[PDB]
């Protein structure tokens, strides 16, 4: 059946602190996703080369 | 809109169409319209035999064309027997169109 | 007087502008698919089952 | 309150509306059309009627009618029988006053253009294809063609010869004789009485009398089988009854709930059913069973419908047919008749109690008799069917002719004279 | 013309004047660091570009 | 003549009240002769565990075959012979049983439903039996794709919660969920400070509630085994899930961010958004002149069969999305035009589109409360999710408040920059890659 089908374990590739399952999506967006995308500040302001 | 000129201003509108020759190549008025979305739009909405009679109009002035002649005299289009068969369709495409751009700002 | 509908069994179709089409009244009568193997097959035209008709708002 | 106000204008058009105080209006045209009335040049016309409810018409423009309807949440519908059309507007109450001029411009102005019915014809085949995935939408309309002749045989979607060749004056035809005032009722539930009036006389000006002249329908015996791969068999047998608004209909509807017609708890083994208890004594797989009943306004039919595997049809329509036998001959409890009554009193108040409902049941009131009756007048007909009326339809079941039409794999079926 | 007025055209001009000035003031600013515009280039003394 | 104003403060109000007990009892009275009465429970599949999932849905189906004074088939005789009908549902959070049946039969109803709630018998041999039965329904729910895909998405978006599973469960729970396992969830999920007795139609409040001091107060009044649990709450999570099968005829794709809860007030402007984008299906009459820009595009193109927009609500999370239903060269125009009109709803919404948006709102919720049945669940429900029923006056000063600059607000802080869930169904290998999914939330001008 379709009911057979679930997702398997990705806990090894999650952002670590995210990782508790427990509490939900709303303090864990606010400062989640911007210091590897900070890394795409700098290679815009290098890029100028 | 005059009404006591109005024979001096018939007898240049018979003039401009015979100093226009699109009557020596057999063509009526609506056969030479610019084609935009418009009348494009105009020309599938024609019923059969009218569609059918003037893409063979057509087709036989773009032979004459080619080969620079025209047709004999006794077969040229008449200044009062020129059917404005397009106008009726056009006018209705148009004021469809007009309605749509009023809903759009409004 | 009593309509179609109120003795139940005759067909009606109906038509909208923004809802889907239907079909009769008791068609799809119940203790059909409840003793078992009645599987309902996909389409390849068809139309919406809620019909929109019922959503509260 | 207020229960009902109801007129007839000098001229047949029946006017009937309720004031609520809802939110909400629904407002219905109920007319005297539908596929009874075309004969055999003109197939598949009510049909496309039926689909060609917002196109342009002397009024308003086709994208007038969509833009105008949807910009205050507005609906429209037509739902059709094989003797009755019926268009119906409903939004709130501010504005139901637009929503009526859009739609008595749709049943009293139509223009039919060429370019429009043409690009149309290919929604015929689109919704016949919807429809047909039912398989009792199938087995309904081979039926109708079995036991009729002419009239009521007529299917309610286009046959496919026909398809892409309904022209545009046979749609000018249909309407200029068959939507004319004397067949039509207009019908309102959260509006004034004096307010349906003055809508009245914006079309009271054209289509003044009778239409045409239907011919009255001539019965016929048939059989109509159909192979094919579906993986279950539909068939049903039926004999005439009796017409709309008799006493002998009322004993055909008790009738119908004594042996069974649908069930009341959800996965329940329908105890109470005379026919389903009777089939499942020897047959042990999956099947159903259901009582029929087709009340129309000159004539009527009455049966059985059944639901099972292949190699199980013959015993699975022996066994029912054998259970009105028994009815037939005198064996009726007298408390079997009183839980049908009462399964035919409830189900009649609860189709009655939603907006929907209600708009229906009256439009259906005022095109065949020409009045309103309360509900408490319907629960007393119902009260005086006796015991004896129910044998005595039971015994007209037996006698009668047969018509039979079937579906599936028919290697087990068998014919309607066997 | 007609076919452009309305108070829908310059509804959505009013939405990217926003989008229009950073369409110029950018190429405004784009149009010194290409060909050395040094009349321009100590607009702000801080760029020493030129040794 | 009245006003649509004046008709919002017409309609009658609603009693709530309550019994030692801790069950909450409430009614509307409307005139009529017919009525509905039923019990609505604060239980579902989000409550259960990895070991008993398919519990809840083994109980629903026992609960109409019999209890200690009812045995067998006499609850049938009896609900059969008055006229009555009796139903249930069973949702990812709520369960119901009710009963239509006419207003002078309410005493007998209301005792048939407490023996049902209370006093259900769930023996052996009925077990075995109902185990078929529900083994044969899981096979009959694969072949319907909209129910397989909407499962799919549920499975992704909140993995590893007890939000992902299904109502029905796995097939190996099926073959497993003994009798012990079914008394336990009994015994601890229906208890009265959690059941709501609600009535509509023909109905006094006193008279229901003199019903329910007399055969609802055998339940225990208080929480012992000393069961508080904790409600802990939902992530969720962008990610994707595609099922490759190229027999199906037509593929099925749905797309969700996450949406409020339901005590959320960001409710209100994110449904008139939904009806500014719409609903298509091919039976339509109007296509290329309607409102919508996605229905009016996909009926010239004739680019799907159908697409519906919603908005899925639970105690603290959501889903927010659409889905639609097309052929295999047609998946990818329609995830390009559908992207562009939430973008465009991001910036650039007009104020004459917000006033068509509320009033398509305004006739969906009147429009859904037309009958005894529709009325009566909507009590049931709101008095578990909101604690009360909001009346339709109060619903309609809440719509009055939004315009264009709200509704430009709050899509963007629920849309812009944000990963989506995707669930696919075959076949599909048109239906674009997650970067190219991810790189359509922003945009190239603003």
């Amino acid at each position: 059946s379709h009911t057979d089908i679930r997702v398997p374990d990705f806990s090894d590739y999650r952002r670590a602190e995210v990782l508790d399952s427990t509490k939900s999506s709303k303090e864990s967006s606010d400062a989640r996703k911007g210091f590897s995308y900070l890394i795409t500040a700098t290679t815009t302001v290098g890029v100028a080369y | 809109a005059v009404a006591a000129s109005s024979k001096w201003l018939e007898g240049i509108r018979k003039w401009y169409y015979n100093a226009a020759g699109f009557n020596k190549l057999g063509l009526m008025r609506d056969d030479t319209i610019y084609e935009d979305d418009d009348v494009k739009e105009a020309i599938r909405r024609l019923p059969e035999n009218l569609y059918n009679d003037r893409v063979f109009r057509i087709k036989r002035a773009l032979d004459l064309t080619m080969r620079q002649q025209i047709l004999p005299k006794e077969q040229w289009t008449k200044y009062e027997e020129d059917k404005f068969y397009l106008e009726p369709y056009l006018k209705e495409v148009i004021r469809e169109r007009k309605e749509r751009e009023e809903w759009a700002k409004k | 007087m009593l309509s179609v509908a109120s003795r139940s069994g005759p067909f009606a179709p109906v038509l909208s502008a923004t809802s889907r089409g239907v079909a009769g009244a008791l068609r799809p009568l119940v203790q059909a698919a409840l003793p078992a193997t009645s599987e309902s097959p996909v389409l390849d035209a068809k139309r919406s089952f809620l019909c929109r008709e019922s959503l509260s708002g | 309150p207020q229960d009902l106000e109801f007129t007839r204008l000098p001229n047949g058009l029946v006017i009937a509306s309720l004031e609520n105080y809802a939110p909400a209006s629904r407002i219905g045209l109920f007319i005297k059309a539908g596929s009874r009335y075309e004969d055999s040049n003109n197939l598949g016309t009510s049909h496309l009627l039926r689909l060609a409810s917002s196109l342009t018409t002397k009024g308003a423009s086709s994208f007038k009618i969509t833009r105008g309807i949807e910009a205050v949440g507005g609906k429209l519908s037509v739902t059709s029988t094989r003797e009755s059309m019926a268009y119906t507007v409903e939004c709130l109450r501010d504005d139901i006053e637009i929503l009526m001029e859009f739609l008595l411009n749709v049943t009293a102005a139509p223009e039919f253009r060429r370019w429009e019915v043409a690009a149309l014809q290919s929604q015929l085949r689109i919704d016949k294809a919807v429809a047909f995935q039912n398989p009792q939408a199938q087995v309904l309309e081979n039926l109708h063609a079995a036991a009729y002749r002419n009239a009521l045989a007529n299917s309610l979607y286009c046959p496919d010869y026909r398809i892409g060749k309904v022209t545009p004056d046979q749609l000018h035809y249909y309407v200029q004789n068959h939507f004319t005032s004397a067949r039509m009722a207009l019908i309102g539930l959260g509006v004034s009485h004096p307010v349906l009036k003055q809508v009245a006389e914006r079309f009271l000006n054209m289509r003044g009398g009778l239409g045409l002249s239907g011919a009255k329908a001539k019965y016929r015996g048939g059989e109509i089988r159909d192979q094919n791969g579906d993986s279950l068999v539909h068939a049903a047998l039926v004999a005439e009854s009796a017409a709309t608004g008799s006493a002998e209909a009322n004993a055909f509807s008790v009738l119908q709930h004594v042996l069974g017609a649908g069930p009341h708890v959800k996965r329940g083994s329908n105890a109470t059913s005379s026919l389903y208890q009777a089939v499942a004594k020897g047959v042990h797989q999956p099947f159903d069973v259901s009582a029929f009943n087709a009340s129309y306004s000159d004539s009527g039919l009455f049966g059985i419908y059944t639901i099972s595997q292949a190699a199980s049809a013959g015993d699975v329509i022996k066994s029912a047919y054998d259970q009105v036998k028994a009815i037939a001959q005198g064996n009726l409890s007298n408390t079997d008749v009183q839980a049908a009554k009462n399964k035919l009193k409830a189900g009649y108040l609860m189709s009655v109690e939603s907006s929907e409902g209600f708009l229906d049941e009256v439009g259906s009131q005022a095109l065949v008799a020409g009045s309103y009756m309360q509900p408490s007048t319907v629960l007393q007909q119902i009260d005086s069917v006796a015991d004896a009326d129910v044998i005595n339809a039971a015994k007209k079941f037996v006698s009668g002719r047969k018509s039979m039409a079937a579906s599936g794999n028919l290697g087990h079926t068998p014919f309607v004279d066997e | 013309l007609s076919r452009f007025l309305g108070p829908r055209y310059r509804e959505l001009a009013r939405n990217w004047i926003p989008t229009a000035s950073m369409w110029g003031a950018v190429g405004a600013v784009g149009l010194v660091w290409a060909t050395d515009w040094r009349l321009i280039l100590d607009w702000v003394p801080y760029i020493n570009g030129k040794f | 003549t009245a006003t649509y104003a004046q008709a919002l403060q017409s309609v009658p109000e609603t009693q709530v009240s309550q019994l030692d007990n801790g069950l909450r009892v409430a009614s509307e009275q409307s005139s009529q002769p017919t009525c509905t009465v039923g019990v609505w429970i604060d239980a579902g599949s989000r409550y259960e565990n990895e070991k008993n999932n398919g519990a809840g849905y083994f109980v629903e189906h026992l609960a109409f075959k019999g209890t200690k004074n009812r045995p067998g088939s006499a609850l049938e005789k009896e609900v059969e012979s008055m006229g009555a009908h009796l139903n249930a549902y069973s949702t990812r959070e709520h369960t119901a049983y009710y009963i239509k049946a006419l207003s002078k039969d309410l005493p007998k109803a209301v005792e048939l439903l407490a023996d049902i709630v209370q006093n259900c018998s769930l023996e052996d041999s009925q077990i075995e039996k109902e185990r078929d039965v529900i083994l044969q329904e899981l096979q009959e729910n694969d072949s319907s794709m909209r129910d397989v895909v909407f499962d799919y998405l549920h499975a992704t978006a909140f993995q590893g919660t007890p939000l992902a599973q299904s109502v029905e469960g796995p097939s190996e729970n099926v073959r497993k969920l003994s009798r012990a396992d079914l008394t336990e969830y009994v015994s601890q999920h229906y208890k009265a400070p959690r059941m709501v007795l609600a009535a509509a139609g023909g109905v006094e409040h006193r008279q229901l509630l003199d019903l329910a001091q007399k055969h609802f107060s055998s339940l225990s009044g208080t929480y012992v085994e000393d069961a508080v649990p904790a409600f802990t709450p939902c992530r969720f999570t962008g990610s994707e899930i595609r099922h490759r099968d190229d027999a199906l005829p037509l593929a099925h794709v749905a797309i969700a961010v996450e949406g409020p809860g339901w005590a959320n007030p960001d409710n209100v402007p994110l449904q008139v958004a939904n009806a500014i984008i719409g609903h298509y299906d091919s039976t339509y009459g109007g296509g290329t002149h309607m409102s919508s820009t996605l229905a009016s595009v996909a009926a010239t193109r004739k680019l799907c069969q159908s697409f519906q927009t919603f908005n899925i609500c639970y105690a603290e999370t959501g889903l927010l999305g659409a889905h639609f239903v097309c052929d295999n060269m047609s998946i990818d125009d329609m995830m390009f035009f559908l992207q562009g009109q939430w973008m465009r709803l991001c910036t650039s919404a007009t104020e004459s589109e917000v006033v068509r948006g509320k009033n398509i709102l305004r006739n969906a919720l009147v429009s859904h409360l037309d009958g005894t049945t529709p009325v009566c669940e909507d009590i049931g429900r709101s008095l578990l999710t909101y604690g009360r029923r909001i009346p339709l006056a109060e619903w309609e000063s809440r719509i009055a408040e939004v315009d264009a600059s709200v509704v430009r607000e709050v899509c963007s802080k629920y849309f812009y920059d944000q990963c989506p869930a995707v669930a696919g169904l075959g076949p599909i290998e048109q239906l674009p890659d997650y970067n190219r999914i991810r790189s359509g939330m922003f945009w190239l001008r603003f």
